[PDB]
């Protein structure tokens, strides 16, 4: 395995953060790379044993560790917006040989302003409407989680209690539909007659991630201790 | 006699899609499934048959899906021996509910409507009914060509489909990122003047659901072969 | 497994090249991508199953097709220097979800102006100097390929006839000692009494790659059928 | 009264060094094998032996391989009762054969040197022999301090660890990309007036093989603790 963590991170600005990376491959090298919207996977710095860490293609910012043959953990100082990023860690063969890396979950680190900017999202259902274009449905549910931000989220479905996968088209990404806010929007479609069977249940419920335990809120105004939010149906009559 | 002729802002335009083109074309230049005196096997969700009907072209399946608009005509074709043409679709392709987005499986496809009876269906002496095409880019009849055929009664898809390859060849109606032409609708006019059209535009996007597109063919509308007009029109972003 | 094909190439500019990726994993995706010295490991296309082929970040110049589910095929039509870097193929999990994509082996494509600038290295053996450092040795062995174009090279090193990989430290990557010249340096160190067995051998072999068999040469000179070069000496009395 | 004095030129210069200098630093911030009556227990290659020893500090390794000059010297401690101590490394660390670039395995460490006889090599009392450290910075005394050891017998080795660490800390003679010296040579001169000294900074390169530096103890150089002084000699790029 390539365990990380964090797995979500809300940093200010001049913040010391820290993400580790751990690797039960017995590996030689691992690596810290960062994925960029826009930009590719780039690597940062890496390490070909215990006791040793080179520069990569982007080490700017950043230093790193590899104090076991284990651990390899990469270290942001002065944390600033350009970094907010997702870093993604890979233990294994070679720099540059892909295939005999073993990537980690990934690591969505926002490094933000003001924590106070730090906002749970709204998720509402609705049905389109076939008779807006030329072709068919449109899809039979649509779930619209925006007002969010940072973008730490994942939507899900569910119908009747079961977590669905079939039939579910979520956008590929949260969208800023301003400075400060995100909109993600999920479309679950179904049988008719099954969005008609008052019956059936369905539940978009999205995953917040936000202020960890280890961020001391500003005291002042209440506190976002939110995770996950739903909103929720059952079928319509036939 | 029925759906009255497109508004020009009812049609798509291809310069309002941003996506791969080439997704569209996939579905035309010589894709597609066909049939001859097949059985359906197994049903899926009620609208939908499944037929046992291998990927003669590249192996690529051994059974296929085919939704119908309503259970009404599945349970129609059941259990009759038909014929099968239409073009055949991946992305989204489920057969089992243990099926999550992306068809993981193989040996199999989907599609829409496509079925006519067999039982004669097929012309009395083997011949194979011509459809003639006309061709209008930009409002004049620049080409026009036959599709041939051998039934007396034929999908629209099938016909569309056979309309659109030949077009792909010919006038490079879908290139593989774009398209010479702004919009396209194939217009079907029976003998009663009943008329019903197509648009092979995709929708203004940055994405193409392949299996949301094929569902124009889910009714099954089949149509009289030796009678039928077909008028393919087309448009240029100038001219 | 998920192999490439070919996995070396010198084109021609105007030249159309098709790089094919397959994937014994029955995965619904597929990508191409670009490493790129310097860069990132970039997305040019991908695909969620067979018959359909999305851009990536860097569709530009490239077609790609998913005509099976085991095949997803990138191609250049007219190919350009631009072109030049490293295609990686990745089977497996979702975009941007590295942990679950299996990658291919990488095949290096070099568009060059013509065919005729391509030529088999010249590879030597050396000892450095102790007396010119105040540290130690400073590489018992040194292996210097130069003189070759293009980069499709990989050096080995053959003790007693064995390949050896205790002691040796070849360069990361070939250093381009003039615009149409690259140059390669390995150095495997030993024990002195080792270096000092007469009958101790050591062979630094490098491989060449260059015009397949699928490449016309244009009549007018020898064309290089040349594929794997060494160096070998033997050890000095002691 | 041995090795003559680094011309300016003959120092290395970090400037000069464009790589991660904190791999420098790993050597010597709070890192060290310690041992105390510890013997050979194997050997890979002649002029080195391996010891039993544990990493007390983070359990890394259970064995060190420390590596000598000559098999002379080897052959020497194989059976002799004696004491450990220097900076141990990683990267490249093979004890077998069948061992790859790049120290595949774990539990296992490097090193060269740092081996005195434990035997009347303590302290009569138990005490701890203090040695003083002068520092020049740009040919000027501005600091010194003393070192404390158990041992009548050190190595060099053991107190340019121990006077560096010191420096980690104090002047950040290392950070972790660069340092704010440019030059720093450890002279060492014993009683009789024998003259040897060592470079801190980097070779210049975009390198630093942590297991070539070390070598600088390979040859397992002693001095006596009690009579010995040591000079820290550093130099900035401006003043």
């Amino acid at each position: 395995a390539v365990t990380q963590s964090p797995r979500n991170k809300v940093a200010v600005t001049g913040g010391k953060v820290t993400l580790s990376c751990q690797q039960t491959n017995n590996h030689n090298n691992m690596y810290w790379y960062r994925q960029d919207t826009g930009h590719g996977l780039r690597l940062i710095h890496y390490s070909y044993g215990a006791g040793s860490t080179e520069k990569g293609d982007i080490p700017d910012g950043y230093k790193a560790s590899r104090p076991s043959q284990e651990q390899f953990s990469l270290i942001l100082e002065l944390a600033t917006p350009s970094q907010t990023s997702v870093y993604f860690c890979a233990s294994g063969g070679g720099r540059g040989s892909y295939a005999e890396q073993f990537f980690g979950p990934g690591t969505r680190l926002t490094v933000l302003e003001d924590l106070r900017q730090v906002t749970p999202p709204k998720v509402s259902l609705f049905e389109p409407s076939k008779a807006e274009i030329a072709n068919k449905q449109k899809a039979t549910l649509v779930c619209l989680a925006r007002g969010f931000f940072p973008d730490h989220v994942e939507l899900s479905w569910w119908v009747n209690g079961k977590e669905v996968h079939s039939g579910v088209s979520t956008d590929p990404q949260a969208y800023k539909e301003s400075n400060y806010s995100y909109c993600l929007s999920s479309r679950l479609r179904v049988s008719a007659t099954f969005w008609h069977n008052p019956r059936n249940h369905f539940r978009c419920q999205v995953q917040f991630h936000g202020l960890s335990e280890e961020d001391k809120w500003p005291e002042g105004s209440p506190k976002p201790v939110t995770q996950n939010i739903s909103a929720e149906a059952w079928g319509r009559a036939d | 006699e029925s759906q009255p002729d497109p508004m020009p802002d009812d049609l798509h335009k291809s310069s309002e899609f941003t996506g791969t083109m080439g997704n569209m074309k996939y579905l035309y230049d010589d894709h597609y499934v066909s049939a001859t005196k097949v059985k359906s096997v197994d049903k899926f969700l009620a609208h939908d048959l499944i037929y046992n009907i291998n990927d003669k072209k590249l192996n690529n399946y051994d059974k296929v899906k085919t939704e119908l608009l309503n259970e009404d005509l599945a349970n129609k074709y059941k259990d009759e021996v038909v014929d099968v043409y239409g073009s055949n679709y991946y992305v989204n392709c489920y057969f089992s509910s243990k099926d999550n987005v992306g068809k993981v499986t193989s040996g199999k496809t989907c599609m829409y409507g496509g079925i006519t009876k067999h039982e004669g269906n097929h012309f009395d002496n083997g011949n194979l009914q011509n459809v003639l095409i006309r061709v209008y880019e930009n409002k004049r009849n620049t080409i026009s060509f036959e599709v041939q055929t051998d039934k007396k009664s034929v999908t629209a898809q099938e016909l569309d489909i056979k309309a659109r390859n030949f077009l792909i060849n010919k006038k490079n109606l879908y290139e593989f990122n774009s398209s010479p032409y702004e919009t396209g609708y194939i217009k079907f006019i029976e003998s009663n003047g009943n008329t019903f059209w197509y648009d092979m535009m995709p929708a203004p996007g940055d994405k193409f659901d392949q299996s949301k597109y094929l569902m124009i063919y889910k009714d099954n509308k089949m149509v009289d072969s030796k009678s039928v007009k077909i008028e393919v029109h087309l448009t240029t972003k100038n001219g």
